[PDB]
RNA sequence: GAAGGUCACGGCGAGACGAGCCGUUUAUCAUUACGAUAGGUGUCAAGUGGAAGUGCAGUGAUGUAUGCAGCUGAGGCAUCCUAACAGACCCACAGACUUGAAC
RNA sequence: CAUUGAGAGGACCUUUCCCUAGUACGAGAGGACCGGGAAGGACGCACCUCUGGUGUACCAGUUAUCGUGCCCACGGUAAACGCUGGGUAGCCAAGUGCGGAGCGGAUAACUGCUGAAAGCAUCUAAGUAGUAAGCCCACCCCAAGAUGAGUGCUCUCCUA
RNA sequence: UUCACAUCGACGGGAAGGUUUGGCACCUCGAUGUCGGCUCUUCGCCACCUGGGGCUGUAGUAUGUUCCAAGGGUUGGGCUG
RNA sequence: UCGGAGAGAGGCUCGGUGAAAUAGACAUGUCUGUGAAGAUGCGGACUACCUGCACCUGGACAGAAAGACCCUAUGAAGCU
RNA sequence: GACAACUCUCUCUAAGGAACUCGGCAAAAUAGCCCCGUAACUUCGGGAGAAGGGGUGCCCCCUCACAAAGGGGGUCGAAGU
RNA sequence: AGGGUGAAAAGAACCCCCAUCGGGGAGUGAAAUAGAACAUGAAACCGUAAGCUCUCAAGCAGUGGGAGGGGGACCAGACC
């Protein structure tokens, strides 16, 4: 349940450490955006010596949720912190390696992000 | 076919046997009537398996169930608010002729009523001993009637 | 469907023809299991650690909440009448504490504890 | 709350007197239960050994 | 109605409810009938029984948890040997129930509760 | 003074009050007409949880074995031992005129 | 008791991707119409067996204090269960499942054919054929209290 | 570009509708509480989107204008009352 | 943001006691139009069995208040 | 007694979190003692009870009590003002 | 605020029902269908009984025409 205004503590070295939503990208309203779901937030703290500087406009993709995820085989996917890898219009990350596991639930949609992490659940 | 009931049973004697609760009547679909044996089953021999039916049971009830529970879309505080959220929301005009606008949203009461669920496939069937399995839905609490009709997909 | 009220509890009775290993192992057992993973699927399974909170129903039984301390903090259930599933094998010998709640080992999260 | 312009009070007022006809002994048969000369209306204690009763024979 | 509800709450809170049962209860197998509503004798009744099926197992598990309703000493070994084990045959039915003439300036319920 | 309805009683995943659904101790008549609706009880499941007592180790706290024991609300099966009483009342007696098609 | 049925209301919104042709088209770039499939948002209803929430009437831990003669073992009370934690039934949800349709009758704008008056020509003035989510109908709820009070089956009463 | 009307369109004119700015101040100062927000809607139309069409200085993908049609749908926040 | 559930004091039913603002008179439906011109009682037309309970609560320019706003009456009461 | 809408006083509430609103109003939360530590500024009296942390339960031993407290050891529950 | 039963009270023994409140009779008086709420005691208001009208009909609803029905007529004569 990522709805707006969210801290997305992320998983990459894109620059960023935490960002928060600012709008689920979907349809005409966006109430809640789940894991798989792209999402435009801003960053609020990163890392001084990077690609990103802090109060941007980027948008990413959700890896984590605090949310109990289920899907066709009856099984329940969930996590402690919600968090986010940032993604470029094309679809690819800004990012090189990922961190904080990943969910399957992103191999339907991003396959190198899935590829590259290092556990998939 | 003893207790309670007692006019429905001899006025069934029109060759048939075993009254259930509520008697069912239905349509045209070419079958057989009441000159070979008069009993259906509950194989349908037609309707053919595998495509979905339908499934007509009876809604629960809420009592006098109140705006924000037939529409579930009310803002409204309680540790101050005066509205107390539970309420209405307070619906109309304050000066206007109008006609109070009547069908819109209101509380009423909730009661036994018919449903339908429609489509819902199927992943088992068995006859004889009588017993189906619904993809989840089934309108209505184990205790209905419900009609189980075939599919007016049409 | 045979008369003797059998039938809502056949499809259980039948599916629970799977004994479970472990009478209740209440401890931290960490046990793989199998996890369906399909995309290019290779007839691989994978697992990963479990521990307490251990839980159930009358009906489909529920493992438990695998909290486990693999990578950040993977959780979530499952379930082994699953068309998915494989022999579940021992860890370590059961402790003693509680089996239904613990929040504990979350916050607390350490070498010790 | 608001106010009661015009006050009919005849007619009006005497139809909303029929719900509360006369309710005859609100309660089932209860007839006599048989060597009772006559008992209350509504069922009562049944005839056997002396029961409810505050003293024996 | 409450899908699936028994055992009335009365107009009083939870605690209030598991402190005037107390008095019915000993009152009951101390004297042997007590005069109250209907609600209160399908209450009651319950609250009752499953006190005396305690003491049909005898033992000290059943006293234990026993006391925490009754507080009365008197009345507690009663049940321990007493007409619990005149029961002893019969699996249930250890209250009667039986209603009566309305109130005296009130409409209703009332009924007398005795052992059968 | 029937079918039937109503009232009451025991209840309801149905109700503000009425209504509506099931039943009323042969669990209404024949032919098995499939007729425990509730409370309690018994068993089981589930949820807590591994208690009381006792024995042992330790100064004590505490712990261990029996104990994965006991307790146990509305869940499921089973069981009617308690209360659902034998009855009443209400409602009636093939029931209008003319014409046509039949007899 | 079971239905037909005069009428009324509700539902009726929409996107992306893929196949099709990345052809036709275009110097490139870029990229269809027709038709079909899959997957969502918002919303409505139901179901809530699964994931979760409430559960001060289930149970357990436990602080201060009183009491059961006492140890032990329990009970009562403590801003609004004393605080705190879990949980069955039911009730709900961030839960689950499904319908928002297609196919027809009749049309608006427009496109039409043949052929008049104005022996050319032209949609008609006379005769016909297509035509949107509108209208009617199709799906759903109510419905002869629509007293123009219908239809069908069955039961009881023929004492003076 | 050329060419008046694909689009737009000077100098002027004729109407519809009626929510703007005013007059009137006809009925109410023995009184009918102002604005905005929130809750919940109803109807009409010269409907922005979806659908069906004509023209297009419209190749296609996308737009401009006009006609029928609203069945339906038609947003979350920063600042300010 | 979509709130839901549960425990209490009312609400609901019955028993006892037992008010009010207000009110010319009532067999006081909608709509269009009209009307000292936003009336149910006018005209046309449509719709509609008689009579309660609970609840939501726009109309009767509802109720309480011959308004504290403006103006009028060579009024009054204070102040500068 | 019943125990639905709604109103009043409250408990517990997945993810996120004021995004409500005129205004984080109303709530929630903080809120024990000892010890450690504590910025700008200062008429340098203050802010410093800033902020930010740790332990304190019970039993035993050191005294088979020096009314407390402290220092070791052992142990129970998720939580020890 | 609140007046007078009657000429004199003989302003009601006793009897019956009820909790030995209250009433009805028996009696007194020309009267208590005058008795301590008491004289003559209307209207507003609140009821019973009887005849007629009264569920498919609506708008300060009366009036003019006007059937039927319950009664009263005249040894038809068509009226109240």
């Amino acid at each position: 349940m990522i709805q707006p205004q969210t801290h997305l503590n992320v998983a990459d070295n894109s620059g960023a450490r935490e960002l928060m939503c600012i709008r689920i990208i979907g349809a005409s309203n966006r109430r809640y955006a789940r894991i798989g779901d792209v999402i435009v937030a801003v960053i609020k703290e990163a890392i001084p010596n990077t690609p990103l500087e802090r109060s941007e406009v980027i948008r990413a993709v959700v890896v984590r949720t605090c949310k109990e995820l289920k899907r066709d085989n009856g099984m329940i996917i969930r996590y402690d912190d919600n968090a986010a890898v940032i993604i470029d219009q094309e679809g690819n990350p800004k990012g090189t390696r990922i961190f904080g596991a990943i969910a399957r639930e992103l191999r339907q949609k991003f396959a190198k992000i899935v590829s590259l992490a290092p556990e998939v659940l | 076919r003893d207790r309670k009931l007692t006019k429905p049973e001899m006025g069934h004697l029109e060759k048939s046997g075993i009254i259930p609760l509520r008697h069912l009547q239905e349509f045209r679909l070419q079958s057989i009537d009441g000159f070979e044996v008069t009993q259906k089953l509950d194989f349908g021999e037609l309707f053919k398996e595998g495509d979905l039916v339908d499934v007509s049971g009876t809604t629960i009830g809420k009592g006098f169930q109140g705006g924000i529970k037939r529409h579930n879309f009310k803002r409204g505080q309680m540790t101050h608010g005066s509205k107390s959220h539970r309420q209405l929301g307070s619906i109309g005009a304050g000066t206007t002729p109008g006609r109070v606008y009547k069908g819109k949203k209101m509380p009423g009461r909730m009661g036994g009523t018919k449903r339908k669920i429609r489509k819902l496939k199927i992943v088992k069937i068995d006859d004889q001993l009588n017993i189906i399995m619904i993809k989840g839905a089934l309108p209505g609490k184990p205790g209905n009637l419900l009609r189980i009709a075939p599919a007016k997909i049409v | 469907d045979i008369m003797g009220i059998l039938n809502k509890k056949a499809v259980h009775a039948a599916e629970e023809l799977r004994p479970v290993p472990g009478i209740r192992t209440g401890d931290i057992v960490q046990i793989r299991l199998e996890v369906p993973e399909n995309k290019r699927r290779l007839s691989v399974y994978k697992g990963i650690v479990i521990s307490r909170q251990n839980a159930g129903i009358h009906t489909t039984i529920r493992i438990r909440r695998i909290i486990a301390g693999v990578g950040v903090e993977i959780v979530f259930p499952l379930y082994s009448p699953n068309i998915k599933e494989i022999k579940v094998v021992s860890h370590r010998k059961v402790r003693k504490a509680r089996l239904y709640y613990l929040r504990d080992k979350l916050p607390r999260l350490s070498t010790f504890k | 709350m608001a106010v009661p312009k015009k006050r009919t009070s005849i007619y009006k007022k005497r139809i909303r007197k029929n719900i509360w006809k006369k309710k005859g002994y609100w309660a089932a048969l209860k007839a006599f239960s048989l060597a009772k000369s006559l008992s209350t209306g509504n069922s009562k204690s049944f005839f056997v050994r002396k029961i409810s009763n505050q003293t024996l024979e | 109605m409450r899908h699936g509800r028994k055992v009335p709450k009365l107009n009083r809170p939870p605690d209030q409810r598991r402190a005037l049962l107390r008095g019915l209860t000993t009152q009951l197998l101390k004297h042997g009938r007590i005069k109250t509503t209907k609600a209160r004798a399908r209450a009651v009744r319950k609250y009752v029984d499953k006190m005396i099926t305690m003491a049909k197992d005898g033992s000290l598990h059943k006293r234990r948890q026993a006391l925490g309703f009754i507080y009365e000493k008197q009345i507690v070994h009663a049940l321990f040997a007493e007409v619990p084990d005149r029961y002893g045959e019969r699996n249930g039915g250890y209250t009667r129930i039986i209603r009566t003439l309305p109130r005296r300036g009130d409409n209703a319920p009332m009924a007398y509760i005795e052992l059968v």
